[PDB]
RNA sequence: GAAAUUGUUGAAAGGGAAGGGCAUUUGAUCAGACAUGG
RNA sequence: GGAAUACUGCCAGCUGGGACUGAGGACUGCGACGUAAGUCAAGGAUGCUGGCAUAAUGGUUAUAUGCCGCCCGUCUUGAAA
RNA sequence: GCCCUGAAAAUGGAUGGCGCUCAAGCGUGUUACCUAUACUCUACCGUCAGGGUUGAUAUGAUGCCCUGACGAGUAGGCAGGCGUGGAGGUCAGUGACGAAGCCUAGACCGUAAGGUCGGGUCGAACGGCCUCUAGUGCAGAUCUUGGUGGUAGUAGCAAAUA
RNA sequence: UUGGCGGAAAGGCCUUGGGUGCUUGCUGGCGAAUUGCAAUGUCAUUUUGCGUGGGGAUAAAUCAUUUGUAUACGACUUAGA
């Protein structure tokens, strides 16, 4: 239902975690880059946390894809919901958290008219 | 025949690995009866399986398979190089292996 | 290439003998070494119990029960080098020595079993003749090792049994190999033979 | 609106491949591989199973026989990197064989009684000519295995 | 009605700290699939 | 006296086994083999076949195993101190 | 030359350890083999440079596209971005049929700052894009205020007759 | 099943006699496919619970109390049908 596109690489799919942020409550798992003098991890020693640079790059041709092979588009209604009318195999629609249910079912019917895919269905549903 | 076996006994030696640092990517195998490199490229390309037991049955088997293949020579004394389809474990360093007689170009 | 394989301990030279068995654990070959007593070192036994001695005096200054252990029995003497050229202290080392045995003397279950030796560490392959060297039994006996007597007085009351064993045996093999005699040119001999066997 | 519109969008325009430059060429199988010979199957199965090569099918694989009515094995496909081809070897002028192609085992459970004859008809030359080395049967109905010091990089077959 | 810290339940690990990195075993969990004549 | 061989070196001589990669996406270029129409390994992989369904496969997570990893911040020529 | 004497220090100990004696030691030679973030070829990220192309020719001209080379970094400089309170403009944006907030070894996107979704909880508001603005981002300061731990059911609760 | 032998951890080994399955030492008669050209196809022995049917056996230790050969508290040594 999606344009070709070569084999998704990821490169690098774990998460770059703060040093020492599993050592202190008060530290955020939230990236930071240490500035310390003696750092062992700015300095980078072997045995430590790798830090995020630009060489983990994705691939221009894969980025922000998900797996589907669309790029996702936060849609807030019905007018949203239809600017990727044309773009069906390039583009999936995501409906916001802050959609009222019933509002939901509205998105949710016109899509599948319009065959946009859509990635959160099964959203705020009843059964 | 009490003998069944079309595969030659194998040893899981080690990961590839300079004195302090491996390479999980890469295996080292005894194969038995080979003692110098002439003789390892004999098994070059020859599929291997670590074998285990389990648990939780899959397709109807308690019994699992890590299939590889020898890729090239390691040293002087018949011991080879190997890679797995994911990484055979460590914990097997020592364990058994089995390398077949396919892909035969006999 | 075997289960298990038991070496008989004689003539072989410590260091090189648990140099190639401390290999045999790390590859998964159960090893079970025997006669340790009759084990021995390269150098005579004045310098050997001259280091032992220079072993024997560390220890913890404020605790000796808790510095180095010196185990004086020849079986454990022996395991004293191997485990040096383990990895032990990691989960890897733990299990391969857990695939060891050593022992003073031939005890059961082997004392019926095949014991093999290992030439690179075999002293008289590997000794050069008129170097002096030590018997390890003789050594353990001069450090506290209180049964040289036992394990000899055991060991020729089971070479006893051993002897009317091989007696008996060597009568058999005999009857085999002279109730060939008529089988030995018959046709499917020269058949055989004619494929090398 | 929850998310700005692109100013883009693509082409769902899926395009063409460029005129790939790849051209079948035959394969030449091994010299040990005669019609004829015995084989040895190392993989699935009749692995282990001792049978004659008979004809090299245009899909690149190997016509078995074995022949059935000595081990088991049917007429069969085989693949020539699963196979240990020996030294010994029957003859194969008096067996016809051309009739078995790709399209002779084309999936169209049951078991055909073309392919029963078909059988009946190559294994009657085999046994035939089998038959005339002596232990040939025999060897060919037992099965191949390796045995405690078997060197395969040194073994002949 | 957050966090520190705490009780209970449940899973797990623990031969002189714990925590981290690359890799995989095992266990748990989660996925992307979508369309072909009745 | 007639050779052979070693050593060294060259061949736009032939060929077996193993390994990793397959970016690119109409055509356009330089060629090759053909008497020929045509064909090709010539500006980046194709063909054939099979396998996976409360499954193959992959993501995360916990644990285990192999190797590796001293506490940050700071002043300092020099901090695990 | 190698070996021996000359050669005495305080916890128990160090060719790194085991151990090694025609060595696993000393001198010399010849092959083979192991291995770095280096070298060679290739994919991708980015930076720099050179070049092609809006001629009528739908959606990016600060754009698409082609080619080559390069990538260490404290103090420090510049750049491109991420997040916050409030302001003008705009989606006639979300919302009591559930806003914001919170919880969640559930999911997706980004190299990252961060963004998005599901479920649970909740109950009255709030967001995207273009701009404006600053009392705009914390781990440290024997930092400020408040709250909470280990210590620990521990020190202890024994002067003054009962 | 008849005799022995084995205490270093003997826990195994020799031996008598028949019974029974197989026997590829040799000669016959059948079967095998379609598991589709490899992927997944021998089940090993640990433990632990339950299900049966046979044989078998029918206790102690601790708290409390007590002694003082003992004792900071536990612990130790006594005694109680």
């Amino acid at each position: 239902a999606s344009l070709p596109h070569p084999k998704i690489v990821k490169k690098h799919t774990k998460k770059f975690k703060r040093h020492h942020s599993d050592r202190y409550h008060r530290v955020a798992e939230n990236w930071r880059k240490q500035k310390g003098i003696d750092s062992v991890v700015r300095r980078r020693f072997r045995g430590n946390i790798s830090q995020p640079k630009i060489g983990y790059g994705s691939n221009k041709k894969t980025k922000f894809l998900s797996p589907s092979g669309h790029k996702t588009f936060l849609v807030a209604n019905v007018k949203d919901l239809e600017t990727l009318t044309m773009h069906t195999k390039t583009y999936a629609a995501e409906i916001a958290h802050n959609i009222s249910a019933k509002n939901r079912v509205v998105i949710l019917a016109r899509a599948k008219a319009l065959g946009i895919k859509v990635t959160n269905p099964k959203g705020r549903l009843a059964l | 025949a009490e003998s069944h076996r079309l595969y030659v006994k194998g040893k899981h030696l080690s990961y590839q690995r300079s004195k302090r640092v491996n390479n999980p990517n890469v295996s080292l195998i005894k194969i038995e009866g080979v003692a110098t490199p002439q003789d390892a490229q004999f098994y070059l390309g020859k599929r291997i399986a670590y074998v285990y037991r389990a648990s939780k049955e899959v397709r109807g088997s308690k019994i699992r398979v890590m299939w590889g293949k020898v890729t090239r020579t390691h040293g002087n004394s018949g011991v080879v190089r190997a890679t797995f389809r994911n990484n055979l474990p460590a914990k097997t360093f020592g364990a058994s292996v089995r390398i077949f007689l396919y892909p035969s170009n006999i | 290439v075997e289960p298990v394989v038991v070496i008989d301990g004689k003539g072989h030279l410590v260091g090189r003998l648990a140099s190639v068995v401390a290999k045999q654990l790390l590859n998964g070959q159960k090893i079970v070494v025997v006669r340790a007593e009759e084990l021995n070192i390269s150098g005579e036994f004045f310098r050997n119990k001259l280091k032992y001695h220079d072993f024997l005096r560390k220890a913890t200054a404020f605790n000796k029960t808790r510095g180095p252990f010196h185990f004086r029995a020849p079986s454990r003497i022996f395991y004293k080098a191997l485990r040096g050229m383990v990895s032990h202290k990691t989960a890897r080392g733990k299990a391969a020595l857990e695939r060891l045995k050593v022992f003073e003397g031939i005890p059961p279950p082997y004392d019926k079993k095949k014991r093999v030796v290992v030439p690179q560490a075999l002293r008289v392959l590997r000794l050069k003749p008129g170097r002096k060297y030590t018997t390890l039994g003789k050594l353990s006996t001069s450090v506290g090792w209180k049964y040289e007597d036992v394990v000899a007085k055991l060991e020729a009351k089971r070479k006893v049994s051993s002897a009317e064993y091989y007696a008996k045996k060597r009568a058999f093999t005999k009857k085999v190999a002279s109730a060939n005699a008529t089988a030995a040119e018959s046709d499917v001999a020269k058949q055989l033979a004619a494929l090398g066997y | 609106s929850a998310q700005k519109a692109p100013k883009w969008y693509p082409s769902e325009d899926v395009a063409a491949l460029k005129k790939t430059r790849k051209a079948a060429r035959p394969q030449k199988l091994r010299a040990s591989l005669v019609p004829g010979t015995v084989l040895i199957l190392l993989a699935g199965r009749f692995r282990g199973k001792r049978v004659v090569y008979l004809k090299h099918l245009e899909d690149n694989t190997l016509l078995i026989s074995g022949p059935f009515k000595v081990n088991g094995v049917p007429l069969r496909r085989v693949n020539a990197r699963y196979v240990i081809a020996t030294s010994t070897k029957v003859s194969v002028e008096g067996v016809n064989v051309e009739k078995f192609n790709v399209e002779y085992f084309a999936k169209e459970k049951e078991i055909k009684a073309e392919r029963v004859e078909d059988q009946k008809v190559v294994d009657k030359a085999l046994i035939a000519e089998i038959k005339k080395t002596p232990l040939l049967k025999q060897y060919l109905s037992a099965s191949f295995s390796l045995k405690n010091g078997d060197k395969p990089h040194m073994l002949k077959f």
